[PDB]
RNA sequence: UAGCGGCGAGCGAACGGGGAGCAGCCCAGAGCCUGAAUCAGUGUGUGUGUUAGUGGAAGCGUCUGGAAAGGCGCGCGAUACAGGGUGACAGCCCCGUACACAAAAAUGCACAUGCUGUGAGCUCGAUGAGUAGGGCGGGACACGUGGUAUCCUGUCUGAAUAUGGGGGGACCAUCCUCCAAGGCUAAAUACUCCUGACUGACCGAUAGUGAACCAGUACCGUGAGGGAAAGGCGAAAAGAACCCCGGCGAGGGGAGUGAAAAAGAACCUGAAACCGUGUACGUACAAGCAGUGGGAGCACGCUUAGGCGUGUGACUGCGUACCUUUUGUAUAAUGGGUCAGCGACUUAUAUUCUGUAGCAAGGUUAACCGAAUAGGGGAGCCGAAGGGAAACCGAGUCUUAACU
């Protein structure tokens, strides 16, 4: 029986066709931002071949 | 000729031998050469039971979040493996015995994957930019 | 192809035996072994309880008294009850898939090739229940006791076949891989049922 | 299934408890020699005899300089001579002959002292 | 997994799919026809189990041995050679095993029925209110009040009544589907106090049941309760007549038995720790983890020398056991009186790598069925397509007005 920490996906999950989970930035996003516009620029997930270990504690089958 | 020396030397069953090399582990314990304590020998993990600093915060920081898509899998048509193959019945009606779709679906898309044939008339919805040309070896027609 | 010089009837025929193949280990060694504890439904073994007549908890107190941390009358380091681990009954039985198992099997023709690949016919004169002599009819090899078995896709009265590892009548869709192998004479001449594929008798 | 580990039980012990050159008591009594005794000799064997050949070595060269200079100059000059010739020279252990065939030695002792420059 | 969750532990459905499996009925009523299929109790009978049972195959000579069951040689039986037994390991001795036979009586269950109950079946009926929703407080659903459907009700109220009414997850409309507030129901399914028959890569008396033993005993607690140690002579007792020492004892010596008593009853094998008796070397000016390297000498067996094996070890070079824990240990830190025997990285499911093996753009089955490891079964799982949150696009695709 395997049950997979559901919010740990429930939060920044996927897996790209090479593996490697494309993470998420955030930071100041959202929760209160309004000073420096480029800082905010954001951007659109990355990993840390560093990190990806937990980060991989989930996984299990190709989902959505 | 039997030698009554004692012996014969025929065939059976004596072995098959093999089947996978590194079989067994300093496992069912570790008692042996040394004072293998366990556990590695630091002393904060005794029986395991500990993943700290845990797995989940400081890493497992903010979100983007996601609607988690509603319409069902709908598997792409599948990877362009039409005729001799859908049943023959040209089209594409799930039951299919070398590329199917799983009846619970409902939409179907084609996708631009590998050959097909030449008989082939796909109404059943939906072409890619290529299939539309791939399936030009046939019937595109497409009735959704 | 052929199936080498014969005894009792004509000789033999030009068949396929899936090929009759080479032999691979690993496939009858994972296979056979597969095999062992394949009739496990189950089975005992409970040599176990970690909790016995565990009655009551703690003997002497923590402190004092000296005679270390006591603790428990099951105690596994005791003596009476408490087997550390150990287990339940538990399956064991292994899962072979089937482009194994249907994998390479016989091989009798190849190397126990001078020993068997023989192929007559089933023993019909054989009457109804009696054994008194089936040592008529096994001289039909004279190739004795050896181990031998049958088959004839035909269950029939055959059965006049007990003796302690002699000979055996084992038909049906139930070859057997051991049972093969485990033998060293096994004319199989279940006739027809010997079709390249469903030679299962 | 079983193991009555029983059986490999002083099969593993007298294997060793078979070191009783008296040592003493327990010693060779019980397991108090355990390996706290053999696993001893079984070391002092391994230095304690891996000394010898410079317990033998310093041994020898008393001897050869008791000799040579019991014959005039001691074992210090007296090597310098016997080395400084090839062919001619060897060395102790034999140059333990100045206690079977002393004039042996005592003629090496010659050819030492007159090769000196 | 979709959801729920200090969106934190951890909680996890259903739709739908494969199978085991299969059945629907009465009341809320009058009239008709009239005891009718319907269950259930009871007597009976067969079926079939259960409780006693019956009969059941073939061998001898010959060798060692106390004993043959084995060795050599020849001979039978064989749905029986499964197992147990007998003076040691037996298809042939002894109970069996296959195999075929059974039960005056009793009851299991099935069928057929007698009794009594019950009512079948058509005609006009008739469709379950202090009940559905609801305000309030909890509680049930994976679902924590959340935008929360839906199920209960303490409490406070309270409808339509079938050209009416509930559900389709807040809510409205729409269409789809279904009738609540009254009851009955086989089976697949859960279970071990027992009974019978079969089985074990499950134990072998610190194992296994606490208990192979007159064991929940003796034992300790006012109690509730708690909780042991303790198997073996031999093939048959043939359990040791009689004599001797002794105290009309212990105990023991002869003698008898017997293959053996070195088998004597505290009894099979009989290890260890520990204590005696015999003999040899060492030992009464000698310093310490007691061993190591020398190594004399003696005691001993040796080689028609050749400087040997063995116990010994005067004397002399080094030289403060281990474990564990620590920057670090002779350590004046723990841990060990010594032996003997138990005594701790297993197990299951699940993932992810490695080796390996089998098929390959494929690989594989689950529950289940089974002329039970076979085949049957592809529900389904994984991979060949990626991207964007998602609509959706697709060898692309995001991002942006953007084509960069
Ligand atoms: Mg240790
Ligand atoms: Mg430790
Ligand atoms: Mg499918
Ligand atoms: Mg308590
Ligand atoms: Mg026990
Ligand atoms: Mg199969
Ligand atoms: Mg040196
Ligand atoms: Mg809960
Ligand atoms: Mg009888
Ligand atoms: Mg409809
Ligand atoms: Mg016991
Ligand atoms: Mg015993
Ligand atoms: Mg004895
Ligand atoms: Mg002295
Ligand atoms: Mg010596
Ligand atoms: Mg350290
Ligand atoms: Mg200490």
């Amino acid at each position: 029986p395997k049950i997979k920490t559901v919010r740990g996906a429930a939060k920044r999950f996927k897996k790209t066709g090479k593996g490697g989970f494309k993470h998420k930035h955030a930071n100041l996003r959202h929760i209160l931002t309004k000073k420096a516009t480029k800082r905010k620029r954001h951007l659109r997930p990355k990993a840390m071949v560093s990190k990806g270990d937990l980060g991989l504690v989930i996984a299990c089958l190709p989902y959505a | 000729m039997r030698l009554n020396t004692l012996s014969p030397a025929e065939g059976s069953k004596k072995a098959g031998k093999r089947l996978g090399r590194g079989i067994g582990s300093g496992l069912g314990k570790t008692g042996g050469r040394g004072h293998k304590g366990q556990k590695s020998r630091s002393g904060g993990g005794v029986r395991r039971g500990f993943e700290g600093g845990q797995m989940p915060l400081y890493r497992r920081l903010p979100k983007f979040g996601f609607t988690s898509r509603k319409a069902a899998i709908t598997a792409e048509i599948r990877l362009s493996d039409l005729a001799k193959v859908e049943g023959g019945v040209v089209d594409l009606n799930t039951l299919k015995a070398a590329n199917i779709i799983g009846i619970q679906i409902e939409f179907a898309k084609v996708i631009l994957a590998g050959e097909v044939t030449t008989p082939v008339t796909v109404r059943g919805l939906r072409v890619t930019k290529g299939a539309r040309a791939a399936i030009e070896a046939a019937g595109g027609k497409i009735e959704e | 192809m052929e199936l080498v010089l014969k005894d009792a009837q004509s000789a033999l025929t030009v068949s396929e035996t899936t090929f009759g193949r080479d032999f691979n280990e690993a496939l009858v060694h994972q296979v056979v072994v597969a095999y062992a504890a394949g009739a496990r439904q189950g089975t005992r073994a409970q040599k176990t309880r970690a909790e016995v007549t565990g009655s009551g908890k703690k003997p002497w107190r923590q402190k004092g008294t000296g005679r270390a941390r006591s603790g428990s009358i099951k105690s596994p380091i005791w003596r009476s009850g408490g087997v550390t681990f150990a287990a339940r009954p538990q399956d064991h039985s292994q899962k072979v898939n089937k482009k194994m198992y249907r994998g390479a099997l016989k091989s009798i023709l190849s190397e126990l090739v001078r020993q068997d690949r023989l192929i007559v016919v089933e023993k019909f004169s054989v009457e109804a229940p009696k054994t008194k002599l089936l040592a008529q009819k096994l001289k039909d090899m004279a190739l004795e006791d050896v181990l031998i078995i049958t088959g004839e896709l035909d269950e029939n009265l055959f059965l006049a076949a007990r003796n302690l590892h002699k000979v055996d009548v084992r038909d049906a869709t139930g070859i057997d891989p051991v049972s093969l192998i485990a033998f060293d004479k096994v004319v199989m001449t279940a006739d027809a049922v010997k079709q390249v594929e469903e030679m299962l008798a | 299934a079983r193991v009555k580990r029983g059986v490999i039980a002083r099969a593993r012990h007298k294997k060793i408890l078979k070191q009783a050159k008296g040592y003493y008591g327990a010693r060779s009594r019980v397991y108090r020699v355990a390996f706290q005794a053999v696993i001893k000799a079984g070391q002092y064997a391994y230095r304690d005899r891996r000394q010898r050949k410079r317990q033998f070595r310093q041994l020898w060269i008393a001897r050869i300089n008791a000799a040579a200079r019991q014959n005039g100059i001691s074992y210090s000059k007296f090597i310098n001579g016997l080395k400084k010739a090839s062919v001619e020279i060897d060395r102790k252990i034999l140059a333990d002959i100045a206690v079977f065939d002393k004039v042996a030695f005592t003629a090496l002792v010659e050819k030492a002292k007159a090769a000196l420059a």
